């Protein structure tokens, strides 16, 4: 069951250099030509870079736009593709999805991404509060519980809660940009009993800065 | 290259419903080994993409017969019968059969019978006092149209300066979306009034729903 999976991002500056891996499994890795196609929010879905198979001499294909300063390398053996990207720019700024050459002529399987940002700006982890009620009566569904994502650069930040065992009725708003820094919430309804009885924590993670936040919101 | 544009941008569909999404390239995308390259392809909110049509006609594993590839030169179709829940999310068309390069997207939107919005406010947490500011958040929950109007009253009089909303996207499951309106004060200002109101106006209520708290 095919499954394939990026990693290795990150803030970088205009102009540093990032290498990103991906890791194939699921089929015979050696069988496929792999890609590389970022997501620019200014740009869409960009194709970047493929490589071919061995009897191939593994040929490797290069957007016009990283020609030269991008390279894609494999290695069947521990079915990886690695981009080793130089010389970044703002440009160069956008999700990184490795996809597979599918035999139907179409890139089939794609990896759920890694984003990389360019920016002289510097890292910064988020400040995780929390949203309790705030003392009232039971007119609302059965309990709204969340936690406030502010101050944080660059994105993204995934908010999970109880460690993604908790996942039905989580609702988390889009990222807005102000002040040079981001912020969203997220938020769970549970039953008027479960909590606080039981307890519930928001699980926010910040690639950028390595970091993984980990809160619970007792009812204070 | 060779542009792919599709239309329409945003497009709103009932459930059960039909809707026909259209791309068109700058080019012949006919290959000279006489296969024509064009894919189709569903990204879901926060998941990356996915391979649903492939040279034009063409399901790939799993996809259901509700969908549909043609073709005619350079303009090509996605037909979706029996539009569903789970289809909501962006759709792309691809070609493959020069430098690869994408369509712009079409998010297909699910039109739906308008729902109430659930009010909920939460004062700021003693833990932000010290960043020097004060954010007191109104969430507005499953409502359906995504249009909502928040206005904020401190101490009765209405507030502007220091507002940011914020959507979700459709949900998945029942279609709806929900929002957030965080008043963001400085810890003092925040200290020197005491009622603090958040009036939401939609589309299912002439009154406002109105929720508030006091310290
Ligand atoms: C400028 O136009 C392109 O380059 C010219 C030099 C060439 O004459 C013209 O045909 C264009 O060819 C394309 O070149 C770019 C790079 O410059 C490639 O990225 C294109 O590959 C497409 O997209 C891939 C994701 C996809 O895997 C390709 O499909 C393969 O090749 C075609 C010819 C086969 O019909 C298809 O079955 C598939 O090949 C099979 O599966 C792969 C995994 C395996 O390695 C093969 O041995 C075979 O079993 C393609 O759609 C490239 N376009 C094309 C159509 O090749």
């Amino acid at each position: 069951e095919v499954k394939v999976e990026e990693s290795g991002g990150g803030l970088v500056q205009p102009g540093g250099s990032m290498k990103l891996s991906c890791v194939a499994s699921g089929f015979t890795f050696s069988n496929y030509w792999m890609e590389w196609v970022r997501q620019s929010p200014e740009k869409g879905l960009e194709w970047v870079a493929e490589i071919r198979l061995k009897s191939n001499n593994y040929a490797t294909h290069y957007a016009e736009s990283v020609k030269g300063r991008f390279t894609i390398s494999r290695d069947d053996s521990k079915s990886s593709v690695y981009l080793q990207m130089n010389n970044l720019r703002a440009e160069d700024t956008g999700i990184y999805y490795c996809t597979r050459g599918g035999a139907v002529g179409a890139m089939d399987y794609w990896g759920q991404g890694t984003s990389v940002t360019v920016s002289s700006a510097t890292t910064t982890a988020p400040s995780v509060y929390p949203l309790v009620p705030g003392c009232s009566d039971t007119s609302g569904s059965s309990v709204t519980l969340g936690c406030l994502v502010k101050g944080y650069f660059p994105e993204p930040v995934t908010v999970k809660w109880n460690y993604g065992a908790l996942s039905s009725g989580v609702r988390t708003v889009s990222s807005v940009l102000q002040s040079g820094f981001y912020s969203l919430s997220s938020l769970v309804t549970v039953p008027s009993s479960t909590w606080p009885s039981q307890t519930v924590i928001c699980n926010v993670a910040h690639p950028a800065s390595k970091v993984d936040l980990i809160k619970e919101p007792s009812g204070p | 290259d060779v542009v792919l544009t599709q239309t329409p941008l945003s497009l709103p569909v009932r459930l059960g419903d039909q809707a026909s999404i259209s791309c068109r390239s700058s080019q012949s995308l006919l290959h000279s080994d006489g296969n024509t390259y064009l894919h189709w392809y569903l990204q879901k909110p926060g998941q990356s993409p996915k391979l649903l049509i492939y040279k034009v006609s063409n399901r790939f594993s799993g996809v259901p017969d509700r969908f549909s590839g043609s073709g005619s030169g350079t303009d090509f179709t996605l037909k979706i019968s029996r539009v569903e829940a789970e289809d909501l999310g962006v759709y792309f068309c691809s070609q493959t059969t020069h430098v690869p390069t994408f369509g712009g997207g079409t998010k297909l939107e699910i039109k739906r019978a308008d729902a109430a919005p659930t009010v909920s406010i939460f004062p700021p947490s003693s833990e932000q006092l010290t960043s020097g500011g004060a954010s007191v958040v109104c969430f507005l929950n499953n409502f359906y149209p995504k249009d909502i109007n928040v206005k904020w009253k401190i101490d009765g009089s209405e507030r502007q300066n220091g507002v940011l909303n914020s959507w979700t996207d459709q949900d998945s499951k029942d279609s709806t979306y929900s929002m957030s309106s965080t008043l963001t004060l400085t810890k003092d200002e925040y200290e020197r009034h005491n009622s603090y109101t958040c009036e939401a106006t939609h589309k299912t209520s002439t009154s406002p729903i109105v929720k508030s708290f006091n310290r």
